[PDB]
């Protein structure tokens, strides 16, 4: 068996790194992750019990909404309903939430408001969108927040809960925002998501926006659609519309914008972020095609991370470099490129890409600073880049030396991406 | 294995497990109906993706037998309130769209595992989605009265108004030179009901013969217009089958079988003193495809031809200005967007052939595809409710018509039965039993026509004023002299407004 006390005696860095790789999965009644169900020949199907008939009659209509998704293999449910009594009170689980909140919401991702069992309690969803842990805010403040906030007042404040519409029905959106209104819990939430599973908006989106001015702790806003991205957070040319827009006072509050799953963000001529004039990060999560020449990029933005994309164009820096030193592309590829990998290039491996670099003997230290000013004219004071899973960059990738060092650009999944030149 | 990454990433995990729930329902239904064989007994039941049968008709037959055959004989009685039933069939159409999306995703998931028996033919399922969207939007139209300034047409349908106006024997305000005889009004009503119940264009209504109307091998209540198309109307790859159906309605004035039988009565016989009809046909020298395939369903200029198009255009215009209804050209002349499904020969030979699917526990033609017609298409385009799906709604029969009144009209079928009934051609006795079913429906629906419109030209014959005819009339219409509402039903939505006699009589314009 497993010993809970011996695990909680060893110090908090090891417990952090255990609950880091324990992604969100506290239960043994977890569904199979959706890569094994598709990389298999067979299709696992169901097909009698005595105790679960009592559980599926009483416990199950409480959890009907978030757990009718798993009606395939109801052995996963009748195993789940014994965890449903005691897993939320577990010392391992509560210690995971303690060491998460002690590191400002880094370890396990994004506790979420919901309305189950007529309470408006919190919820934690794993990566398979299954609930595992549900706490009301008195219980969540009592034995995990107050259990590590002994006396330091910079840790009594709990401002990292997502709100996440498309989880739940618009009637439940209305009831959740009304009960969240009658308490003082708008400073409690940390970010909002958007759904919508020809400028028309859904009922649950309008209910979310009309109470979004009262947040006063809102950052990290995110959308998931494309026909909704083009409406409520993109500029779209329009600049004066009182109703149905996202209330510019709360545009100033947010820190970052996540764009979850789309085809293009510049479906029109320009994916302009002229407003949202105070955001720092922008994460493109599963968008299929983005052009960096079609994003307008505010005065103070720093990070543009972008994972799981299918096609990238680039900021076409190569089209502007070749006008500066005034050579041909074929002469540039075979003449000015050095491909140096001295020691810091070999630190982070990138064994599939080939990191390249301009010369020093063919450029006389002027029109090297101009060739670098081209790159900084294209980036416009961004630092963090972070290319995860990507494919087929159209233009070649150009990074400056001031940003390639200190791991501030970071290509991670390198199979089809290749030949990044650093200037 | 190249396509697995953009197949997982194409969905949310919540959407992926919802879709897996829905196609797990599908594969369980395929195992409990022996479509795909179970691997063993009392073990881990598992099917490969390589041999999982997915098609348009299999997906739709799953959709029938699980989602839209919502009979539930222990809990049927919780659909009385319009709000709860509206929420329930909105849940039905949302789960319909989600199960069609899930099985589309499953058909896409089987192709990367090399399944040759997985082709969706997605225009069929989009037609099914559009069909149920049309029905749920008709119920949305009845449940919402304050959309526009047309609350009368929110209440009143075009079909019932035009039908009850065209059953009027007098035309003192309808038309002077267009609708003189009642037989011409009946053939106009035949054309209008073959337009409404069978959403065709004008040319498929022009293609209608006598021999193209079969009977129900499963029902015997439906009139099976097998629109036979082999290699020449515009299309190659010869066999393209579009099956059609005419069911007897609850109201005897919007029934296509009653109106068809009445016009065939006034066509074969007519009035003996005013207008002699076309006469009863030969049905003795009938080649299989000559005589009944050269005679149209209604007469025109000549006695064996189809009428003119702009005459029906003027008929539509004069009736819709008499009934105050906005006419548009494509909604009654051209092809409809939502029609009966036209099969191809490959699926029609592979799927409906019961001898090539002996491994199946239950054939599709037995219960859910009657007369090789999809069930929901039949009972939506015939204006019924497809959700009870196995009831006896049309079989409510008080005061049934006797055989003595049957053997006194159309005696020629009795003559052929006392002739060599087997020695004739197949189309001949098929049309004879067709006319038997039409005559039984006409004799059943005749007392309501006599009670509401006694001056009609069916009764321009002094043999109808006998003892047995008027006795059956009084026996069927004895229960309507004091009731404020009618007895028979009208339409699946319109039985709580126009079942009252006041609104049903205000449908009429002349003699309400």
């Amino acid at each position: 068996s497993f010993n809970p006390v011996r695990f909680l005696e060893l110090p908090i860095d090891i417990r952090k790194e255990v609950y880091f790789h324990l992604d969100g999965n506290f239960c043994g009644a977890h569904p199979y992750p959706i890569d094994i169900l598709y990389k298999s020949n067979d299709v696992e199907l169901p097909g009698r019990s005595k105790r679960s008939k009592k559980l599926l009659r009483y416990m199950y209509p409480v959890f009907a909404t978030y757990l009718n998704i798993f009606e395939y293999s109801p052995q996963l449910i009748e195993k789940w309903l014994e965890y449903a009594f005691w897993l939320r009170y577990d010392c391992l689980v509560l210690d995971c939430f303690k060491v998460n909140h002690l590191y400002d919401g880094t370890l396990i991702d994004a506790l979420e408001w919901t309305y189950l069992d007529n309470e408006l309690r919190l919820a934690y969803f794993n990566k398979a969108s299954m609930l595992e842990v549900w706490y009301t805010f008195k219980e969540y403040k009592k034995w995990v927040i107050d259990s590590v906030a002994f006396d330091e007042l910079d840790l009594l404040n709990v401002s990292n809960i997502q709100f996440n519409i498309d989880n739940l029905t618009p009637q439940l959106v209305d009831k959740c925002l009304s009960i969240l209104e009658q308490k003082d819990l708008f400073a409690t939430i940390g970010e909002v998501q958007f759904g919508q599973d020809n400028q028309l908006t859904s009922i649950s989106v309008i209910r979310t926006i009309r109470s979004m001015e009262s947040m006063k702790s809102l950052r990290k806003i995110t959308v998931r659609g494309e026909k909704l991205y083009e409406l409520l957070i993109n500029f779209h040319g329009f600049r004066d519309n009182p109703g149905k827009t996202i209330s510019y006072i709360v545009k100033r509050r947010i820190n970052e914008i996540r764009l979850s799953r789309m085809n293009q963000i510049s479906r029109t001529g320009l994916a302009d972020f002229t407003r949202w004039d105070n955001l720092q990060k922008l994460v493109l999560s599963r968008v299929a095609y983005i052009d960096l020449n079609s994003i307008v990029f505010p005065k103070n933005f720093k990070s543009l991370t972008m994972k799981r994309v299918s096609k990238i164009k680039w900021w076409n820096i190569e089209e502007n470099i070749l006008k500066e030193l005034k050579v041909d592309k074929r002469t540039f590829k075979s003449l000015y490129i050095k491909e140096d990998d001295s020691k810091f290039t070999k630190f982070f491996n990138l064994r599939h890409t080939r990191i390249k670099e301009l010369d020093k003997s063919e450029i006389n230290q002027i029109t090297y600073l101009r060739c670098q000013a081209i790159v900084w004219l294209s980036f416009r004071t961004l630092n963090h880049i972070k290319l995860q899973n990507v494919s087929e960059v159209f233009n070649n990738i150009i990074v400056p030396r001031a940003l390639f060092d200190s791991k501030r650009v970071e290509i991670y999944r390198c199979e089809k991406i290749s030949q990044v030149l650093v200037i | 294995e190249d396509r697995f990454q953009e197949l997982v990433d194409s969905l949310k995990p919540r959407t992926a497990h919802q879709y897996k729930t829905y196609y797990t329902k599908y594969i369980q239904w395929c195992q409990l109906n022996q479509i795909i064989p179970t691997p063993e007994d009392n073990s881990v039941n598992s099917v490969p993706y390589k041999d999982l049968p997915i098609s348009a008709e299999l997906i739709h037959w799953f959709l029938l037998d699980t989602l839209i055959t919502d009979d539930k004989p222990g809990e049927k009685r919780e659909e009385t309130e319009d709000l709860d039933e509206e929420e329930e069939n909105s849940f039905k159409i949302a789960t319909l769209k989600k199960i069609i999306g899930s099985l589309n995703f499953l058909s896409k998931l089987c192709k990367v595992h090399e399944n040759p028996n997985a082709n969706i033919d997605t225009k069929y399922l989009e037609s099914v989605t559009k069909l149920h969207t049309h029905w749920i939007d008709s119920q949305k139209a009845i449940t919402t009265n304050e959309t526009n300034n047309t609350n009368t047409q929110v209440l009143c349908p075009p079909l019932l108004k035009v039908s009850l106006n065209l059953w009027n024997p007098e035309t003192n305000h309808l038309s002077e030179k267009f609708f003189k005889t009642c037989s011409e009004k009946l053939r106009f009503l035949v054309d209008f009901q073959l337009r409404s119940y069978l959403n065709l264009s004008f040319e498929e209504r022009s293609k209608i013969r006598f021999g193209s109307l079969k009977l129900g091998k499963r029902d015997r209540d439906a009139i099976i217009y097998h629109k036979v198309t082999h290699s020449a109307e515009k299309k190659d790859t010869p066999g393209h089958h579009q099956l059609l159906a005419l069911l007897p309605q609850d109201c005897p004035f919007i029934c296509p079988q009653t109106t068809l039988a009445a016009y065939l009565y006034l066509r074969f016989y007519g009035i003996p003193s005013v207008s002699k009809g076309d006469g009863f046909p030969n049905l003795n020298a009938d080649e299989n495809g000559s005589l009944l395939q050269d005679i149209p369903i209604l007469r025109g200029k000549s006695l064996t031809t189809y009428p003119r198009e702009e005459t029906f255009s003027n008929y539509y215009t004069t009736v819709f200005r008499y009934c105050h209804l906005p006419y548009k050209r494509r909604e009654y002349f051209n092809k409809c967007n939502l029609v009966y499904p036209t099969w191809d020969e490959d699926t029609f030979r592979t799927f409906f052939n019961e001898e090539n699917h002996g491994n199946w526990l239950e054939q599709p033609e037995a219960f859910a595809f009657p007369d090789k017609i999809p069930f929901d298409f039949k009972k939506i385009m015939n204006f019924k409710s497809p959700y009870t799906s196995y009831s006896t709604n049309a079989k409510k029969d008080p005061f049934p018509p006797p055989k003595d009144l049957l053997v006194q009209i159309f005696p020629e079928i009795d003559e052929y039965k006392r002739h060599d009934y087997e020695g004739l051609s197949q189309n001949s006795r098929d049309f004879l039993d067709l006319m038997e079913v039409l005559r039984e429906r006409f004799l059943s629906n005749l007392p309501w026509i006599y009670k509401f419109f006694p001056n009609h030209d069916i009764f321009q014959d002094p043999i109808f004023g006998n003892s047995d005819f008027q006795s059956y009339f009084n026996d069927k219409t004895i229960h309507s002299k004091g009731s404020p509402i009618l007895s028979f039903d009208i339409l699946p939505g319109f039985n709580k407004i126009y079942k009252n006699k006041t609104n049903f009589y205000s449908l009429l314009i002349e003699r309400p």
